[PDB]
RNA sequence: CUGGUUAAUUCCGUUAACGAACGAGACCUCAGCCUGCUAACUAGCUAUGCGGAGCCCUCCGCAGCUAGCUUCUUAGAGG
């Protein structure tokens, strides 16, 4: 067998809840997945179900970003390599599955687009279709983990991770499902 | 670069020698030490007049100017190959009408209503406003095919340009012509080629 | 056993003077021969003709080979001014082709030399 | 012998690989991989074939790769390898096949037009 | 040979003459050939003894070629075939089990142009590319079949379109290009020995897209071109191109010898398929389907080749099927069908093996089956 | 005018029109233009040596236009 994804952690033992969100969910790949990381134009096709994922791929990848200015991927991908083995010895469970409970927790199922039509501006409340779900999730947790890191001593793969365990847990501490519930209130409201 | 300098200097020198001149285009060449420069003129009798001190002394010049080597050079003279595709005279015949004047519009038309004649599919002639010594209104008028740009780079367009200093305001100008290529023949205008072939019954025929 | 130091001597020939004779055996030979042009289309076919040359003399050279390539491109926003964009990349390459023989005879440099296709072409017969 | 060597591409720099099959060590500039790129997830993209498969015992791969940064060498490197073997074997032609190859990318860095202060991010104004 | 339709007539003098010496020349060369043709194949064929059962069905299906393909040549030792696609990739396959022994990534597209050596060490095969690279074969367990001393050894002014061996080695290249010449090469040096150059009926004019050597003391060659001409070239002596037949209306866009030498296959892009006797001189046979309900996609097509005993021919269309024709009595004996189930695609070549037990078809679906017969009668 | 399509009076299908130019595309350009090759070697690989190194087994260096081919380099063709 000999599972690598960093040489120490499997995912197709990874478990994702939401039969909705679990379709878009890639954590298996054309022979199997793994994380290495690279790049692959497939586009952006509409309706159906329409890209192969890695959450893995999108977690670095907002963290090399959000926030902000200066690193590269090299040190992202360092990053949440670091938090990975931060959260596993903080939960004793697989980061990779501490991330999907975080991302379906912190992925609102509803949203609140601002439209101007006739004299004034309505929101009505929209759809959020599951990659924007998955994205507003990990933007929101990285963007937690990134303010945590600026204002505490406390490095951000600890940040990562402490975003990452509160948000994978409905801890209202975590900036991520905070937001969420924020946002569903607001679109729940709204009619 | 410095093999590069020498073509640059050459090049405007050749070109301004052979400015406003009444003769034809102005090839050189440079070969080690020797000029072949030619010039494909009616009027090779001024610049040559034999032996004496004539051929020699504009020459001369362009080697202690800048180039090359204890030595004389070489002169010959040539007809031309239908006029269009590069000369001077074919510009100059425009200015040496455009100093006296005659219709202005007669000529744009009239130097383009020639050249067609001898073929050349489009010909563009274009004349600077201040006619009538009033505000510019540059002319136009061109006919028949005719391009420098869109077609291919390949569509081999003699365009040029040239001055006229009236007495009372500039003419500018920029004649252009697209016709057949430089004579052998070797035809290939504007991109696809065409042709199929007719027919075909068939027994003996085809390539194509 | 041990006990390399290695030459070349097949014998005869090497780079640096490719041996043949006679005329009290010919100690000349290096000669280098570097042509350069603005366009390839007719650099190409003067340059195939010199190694045709080589095999017909009596020892055999090397063809053609045509080795990196000098830019210089210059863009102004030509001007107006004020001209700050649609601006322009005329972009020129000079092109640099280096043909040998392995033998450079008394006889090669003069049927070379006298019948040199060059129109653009800028060949410079050279020399140690 | 055996050394069978088919030249891949897929970004600048340049792997030439001559295989006489033995246990599982791996040289680049001829010096020992892990060690060489040494902290790095990107070096394990080329491990990835060198397990995974159950031949360990079956390739000592040598590689030289020269001329460019740490990150463009692994996805050439792996390449080489597949392409040989399915070569010879038929039935591991679901060796090639299904573990990823060709790609020339072709997205390696692009035009500069004028105006950019990138090259195509025009400038704040105008 | 082949009668004219009554057409009207022009009256220009000059014409006349026209008719006058085109006429004189082939009537008078149309009563010598025609006179030796006792009866037809079919006419003499009607009280034959009879033919065995035909139990023709694939056996196994085989598939490793990245494109359509093209081409096959079947070796002498009756187990490997080859074959080569556009791709490029060049595989010998023994058939049985369909174990892939070697392939080389050859080169060209429009590779169509895979042979057999009558050795069995090499192939060759060539195409877009203008050139054939010759392959020895080995026990080697390495397998790079690219550098074992290959050789361009051809060049052409255009498209490789056909080769094919002799039955020797040293005369490894007879071949008719697209460059339309054609041309007989010596294999080491490959120098140019000799081009045969001829016409438009006649010669080749335009591109040979097969010839196929004859079948003795091979003497001769017959190619096929779209000149619409059948030309055998006497490739032994003088190299005057000694005896053609033009009965064709379209491509003879390819040509294969009788086993015997008798006869050869025309098999044209035209919608019939002819037969073409080289000794008589004449056309003794046409396979056509004459009735217009009996239409297919496409009617018949490209390719043909013989059984051992010349009784069967066994035929690729651009349809899709293949009609299996009896040849001396201008019957079909049948009809063989293969896969879709919905929508059509070429089958571009079939080719008989050696021992002549069994038969390769190759197509554009991207498959390949080899069918095959065993026993005298019926199995079992 | 219309009907449709598209970056594109782009092409098609209609039409009181039938053409026709000029832009666009095509084209020369560069990105991967590669690829098996044809071409030569800068250079690369590889061979053979030799100065040594671990303890010709393994490894670095350079040696001779010395041997050949090649991803590099390079121009072409095709693709």
């Amino acid at each position: 067998q000999v599972v690598k994804l960093f040489n120490c952690w499997s995912f197709e033992d990874v478990q994702v809840n939401d039969i909705s969100l679990a379709d878009y969910l890639a954590v298996s790949s054309t022979k199997h997945a793994t994380y290495l990381p690279h790049t692959a134009g497939r586009y952006s096709a509409k309706r159906f179900r329409k890209a192969q994922c890695p959450l893995v791929e999108r977690l670095t990848n907002s963290l090399m970003m959000h926030g902000r200015n200066n690193g590269k991927k090299i040190m992202a991908v360092r990053i949440v390599k670091h938090a990975m083995e931060i959260i596993h010895l903080l939960t004793d469970a697989n980061p990779i599955q501490v991330i999907v409970d975080a991302i379906i927790n912190s992925g609102p199922r509803e949203d609140a687009t601002r439209i101007g039509s006739a004299g004034a501006v309505r929101r009505q409340a929209v759809d959020i279709s599951p990659l924007r779900r998955v994205n507003q999730a990990i933007y929101l947790l990285t963007t937690g983990a990134r303010e945590s890191a600026f204002r505490n001593i406390k490095t951000i793969a600890e940040c990562l991770a402490d975003e990452l365990i509160n948000a994978a847990k409905g801890s209202s501490n975590s900036y991520a499902i905070k937001k969420k519930d924020e946002i569903e209130r607001v679109a729940k409201a709204n009619r | 670069v410095s093999d590069g300098v020498f073509y640059a200097e050459l090049n405007e020198m050749l070109t301004r020698e052979l400015a406003e001149d009444g003769y034809s285009g102005v090839e050189v060449r440079v070969t080690p030490m020797r000029t072949e420069i030619i010039i494909r003129a009616t009027r090779t009798q001024n610049v040559l007049g034999e032996k004496g001190r004539r051929i020699r002394e504009l020459t001369s010049v362009v080697q202690k100017r800048f180039n090359f080597l204890e030595n004389g050079v070489e002169l010959y003279a040539e007809k031309v190959v239908n006029r269009g595709l590069c000369a001077i005279a074919q510009a100059e015949s425009l200015r040496y009408k455009l100093l006296g004047g005659l219709a202005v519009r007669r000529a744009c038309y009239g130097v383009l209503r020639f050249v067609m004649e001898s073929g050349a599919k489009g010909c563009e002639v274009i004349v600077s406003g201040k006619l009538r010594a009033q505000r510019a209104k540059s002319m136009k008028f061109k006919d028949g095919y005719m391009i420098s740009s869109g077609q291919p780079v390949n569509e081999y367009i003699d365009a040029a340009v040239r001055h006229v200093l009236l007495r009372q305001g500039v003419l500018g100008i920029k004649v252009k012509i697209m016709l057949d290529w430089d004579p052998k023949g070797k035809l290939g205008p504007t991109t696809p080629l065409p042709d199929l072939v007719t027919i075909h019954p068939p027994k003996e025929e085809n390539e194509l | 056993m041990a006990a390399a130091d290695v030459a070349y001597a097949p014998p005869m020939k090497s780079g640096k003077i490719g041996f043949e004779s006679s005329q009290e055996v010919q100690h000349r030979i290096r000669i280098t021969l570097s042509s350069k042009s603005v366009k390839n289309l007719e650099k190409v076919c003067g340059d195939l003709v010199k190694g045709a040359k080589d095999k017909s003399l009596k020892v055999k050279g090397p063809v053609r080979m045509p080795t990196k390539v000098l830019h210089i491109t210059t863009r102004k926003s030509p001007c107006g001014e004020g001209t700050n964009t649609w601006d322009r990349f005329e972009m020129r390459v000079h092109k640099r082709v280096i043909d040998l023989v392995s033998s450079a005879d008394v006889v090669k440099q003069i049927t070379s030399i006298t019948i040199e296709p060059g129109v653009e072409v800028e060949v410079t017969i050279s020399d140690q | 012998a055996v050394s069978y060597c088919k030249p891949g591409r897929g970004l600048i720099k340049v792997n030439g690989v001559p295989i006489e099959l033995i246990r599982p060590e791996m040289l680049r500039l001829k010096a020992f991989e892990p060690i060489l790129l040494a902290g790095r997830s990107r070096f394990k993209d080329i491990d990835m074939r060198i397990r995974v498969r159950g031949g360990g015992k079956t390739s000592q791969i040598y590689a030289i790769r020269q001329a460019i940064a740490k990150a463009l060498v692994a996805y050439y490197q792996k390449y080489v390898d597949e392409a040989s073997k399915k070569e010879v074997k038929d039935i591991f032609a679901r060796y090639d096949r299904t573990l990823l190859v060709a790609d020339p990318r072709r997205c390696e860095p692009k035009k500069f037009g004028g105006r950019g202060a990138r090259a195509r991010f025009q400038k704040s104004y105008r | 040979m082949a009668s004219v339709a009554e057409l009207k007539e022009k009256h220009a003098a000059a014409t006349a003459s026209v008719n006058s010496l085109r006429e004189r020349l082939r009537q008078r060369r149309q009563t010598l050939l025609d006179t030796d043709v006792e009866k037809y194949s079919k006419a003499q064929g009607r009280t034959a003894v009879s033919f065995n059962p035909t139990d023709l069905v694939c056996c196994r299906t085989l598939q490793g070629h990245s494109g359509k393909v093209y081409s096959l040549d079947w070796t002498p030792e009756k187990n490997w075939i080859v074959s080569a696609s556009q791709d490029g990739r060049l595989i010998v396959w023994n058939a049985l089990t369909s174990q892939k022994t070697h392939a080389i990534k050859l080169h060209c597209p429009w590779v169509m142009e895979c042979a057999f050596a009558p050795n069995g060490q090499s192939v060759a095969c060539g195409g877009l590319d203008s050139a054939c690279s010759i392959f020895n074969l080995s026990s080697q367990a390495d397998r790079d079949g690219n550098m074992p001393v290959s050789r361009v050894l051809t060049g052409h002014k255009g498209y490789a379109s056909s080769c094919q061996y002799v039955p020797d080695q040293e005369t490894r290249l007879i071949t008719g290009s697209g460059d339309q010449t054609c041309v007989l090469w010596d294999v080491t040096t490959g120098q140019r020995i000799s081009i045969f150059g001829s016409e438009f009926p006649s010669g080749h004019t335009a591109d040979v897209l097969s010839l196929s050597i004859n079948s003795l003391n091979a003497n001769m060659f017959i190619s096929g071109s779209c000149d619409t001409t059948v030309r055998l070239w006497d490739l032994r002596i003088t190299s005057r191109a000694v005896r053609t037949y033009h009965g064709h209306e379209g491509d003879i866009n390819s040509v294969k010898f009788f086993p015997d030498g008798q006869r050869f296959g025309t098999g044209s892009d035209d919608g019939t398929c002819r037969l073409f006797d080289m000794r008589t001189g004449h056309q003794l046979q046409v396979y056509n389907r004459e009735p217009d309900r009996n239409d297919n996609e496409l009617p018949i097509v490209t390719s043909v080749a013989f059984s051992i005993s010349g009784r069967l021919l066994f035929a690729g269309y651009s349809n899709g099927d293949c009609y299996v024709w009896d040849t001396l009595l201008a019957e079909m004996v049948l009809n063989l069908g293969t896969l879709q189930n919905s929508h059509e695609g070429r089958i571009s070549c079939l080719g008989l093996s050696s021992d002549g037990s069994a038969l390769c078809t190759g197509s554009w679906d991207k498959n390949l089956k080899i069918w095959a017969f065993s026993g005298h009668r019926k199995i079992v």
